[PDB]
């Protein structure tokens, strides 16, 4: 066949991973693309503000079986799809189905019992991509995601924008607010048996940037797909913040800084 | 006073 | 032989009464407990009339056990006092036949906690004892997740069973949705039925779910689906739901 | 020895200064903390002068203890709660302040991770005025597992606003009467179980009515101690008692409702 | 076009 | 209605 209609077929035996990948994204981004290549099942958008960038990649084999004839969108309104994967089983197998200009995807739950549920949505209509640069970064700071998960909510209870630099000293959070100020230094740590429980600071030049921690809190809902987060600094970027998919993929957040006028 | 930039500001349309 | 109604039950698994209150205080706001030498029963509707529950809990169930009284409860009223009884407390409940109050006695196996509360002074239907077409036996908390995954879909479930199996339907604004349970889950069909229901009151039903871990669905095209939770070893709770129709 | 007045602890064990905190800040909303060669204490009548709280963290269980003269911090007690909910739970808390300085500096140190956090909350000026507490004599006193008080206090206050308690020789009963109905709830002593015991010392009869919206507030020191001890007198409040660990108390007295004459 | 039937239509006051 | 008695009535200052 040539003139094939395109399709996608994705059979995740994981279904779980699907479903805390949408509960990562759904807050910060309404609608958007996902898009099907041969790399993987893809997704890249902004928020309504323009603040904050999402890309994120489920590689082609972690999943049990990969058809994405051509590259297809699927237009989705990432809350309708979160309400339907929620009613997904933790263990369940989830199919995902779609035609290339389709007007619903169909989402297909398996049970490993002999239940099996199926759940057909409406897509939408969606775009242009932003070209991400492969910098080098002035500074990365890998740590334990529910370490970074906590320090942002503390925080954020003192105050709305934390500084994040990078010194000899180690990474320092700080904030100020109404009620006082906070300032949080971690130093390099490998002195642990497993290294997903590291603080690995890498510095190639000082950096300090001030960012909104109401985003910085979004991102720590990806933190139940990935024991580490990665964030990228350098002073003429936006940050990232990186939680690996399990082992079949990842999901970067990109924030861009507040600066002096 | 600080003011929040845009990732547009940063990255281009590819 | 001239003596005024006394009623005294005594539950040494008193949870059971607090789980039977949290399963129809929501759908019925009052109603008659009824004291017969079968059990301690309750009937009632909901205030639209489309959902029916009828609880037993048997004598045999209670280690002591006396009774034709009623007691009118404000079921809220009687849930906010048994809320204050242990869930391990042995309860007994004591009452007169016109009397003004009923006092529950929770008591511990040293804590003893006495608790009195006004009565009310509040026509029953009759029960059918028919054949369904289809009988369904399945987890409740699995019916329970169904129940509440559809919902946040649609407002109303299509039941049907066939030779395939059983299969839930909905749907609504952002899509549709089945779910299909093949023949543990026991499936027996005299003859393929299917049927619309309100989720809002399925929904409310599930709020028995602690009391079994198993439910049961009867099902025929001529009756209000009954959806079944056994009370331990002891009795029921059985929910009628009407159903919609062309 | 013209030393400036200097206040310097460190508690290895965080929580405890963390629940103690959650336990008043509610009661009371701007107090002292009191700095002796006894330790770190407090007193302070929540606003309506009905409920009084003295709380004593002993100097022995610090393990630097530094109170130089006769220091006292004033304080928002919720500002500060608000700081020490952002200690974890097994941190290092240390507390550094300046006799007549404008702020308070509480440091938090992971025992296993090499994080250290500073925050940092404006001082107020209070004036003292403190009540001394005689060394009474109770009639009968109970000491009882914190979560059946706790559970008492809830249960009958959703039946009504004042409880009766009273000790006689059968034990200890709390009574109430509301809208709704009347309720009783009966302890005797029971030493056959350790902290589920009840024990009741009785040396005379007492009978006492309390507002139970103030007793559940004490009820908020329950996660500090697995028992809690309640002390009546006909001539005095009641005193509901908490243990900080082995290292002090927090004491809450209740004036009591009464028969007018 | 269904229609909400009521427990009334299908059992008796007894 | 009973009456509630304050800290004041039982300690001084």
């Amino acid at each position: 066949n040539l003139y094939f209609q395109g399709m996608l077929e994705l059979r995740l035996v994981q279904g779980s991973l699907l479903k805390k990948v949408l509960e990562s994204i759904k807050d910060l981004v309404n609608d958007a693309n996902f898009d099907c290549s041969s790399t993987g099942f893809s997704l890249q958008a902004m928020d309504s503000s323009h603040v904050a960038l999402v890309s994120l990649l489920l590689r082609s084999e972690g999943f049990e079986h990969y058809r994405c004839d051509r590259n297809l969108s699927m237009g989705m309104n990432l809350g309708n799809m979160s309400k339907m994967l929620k009613c997904a089983g933790n263990d369940d197998i989830i199919t995902i189905k779609a035609d290339d200009g389709g007007d619903t995807v169909t989402f297909m739950f398996e049970s490993p019992q002999d239940k099996i549920a199926d759940f057909e949505m409406k897509l939408m209509d969606i775009s242009e991509h932003l070209g991400i640069p492969d910098a080098e970064y002035h500074s990365i700071v890998r740590m334990p995601s529910n370490e970074f998960s906590r320090i942002c909510k503390d925080l954020s209870s003192i105050g709305d924008t934390v500084v994040i630099s990078v010194t000899k000293e180690g990474v320092k959070f700080s904030t100020a607010g109404d009620i006082g100020t906070a300032n949080i230094v971690l130093r390099q740590n490998t002195t642990v048996d497993k290294p997903e429980d590291a603080i690995v600071i890498e510095m190639k030049e000082p950096v300090s940037l001030s960012f909104a921690l109401r985003y910085m809190n979004s991102f720590t809902k990806a933190t139940p797909l990935s024991d580490t987060v990665t964030i990228s600094l350098s002073s003429e970027l936006p940050v990232v913040v990186e939680y690996k998919v399990a082992e079949m993929g990842y999901i970067r957040y990109y924030l861009a800084p507040k600066i002096e006028e | 006073p600080l003011v929040q930039t845009k990732i547009i500001d940063f990255f281009r349309i590819q």
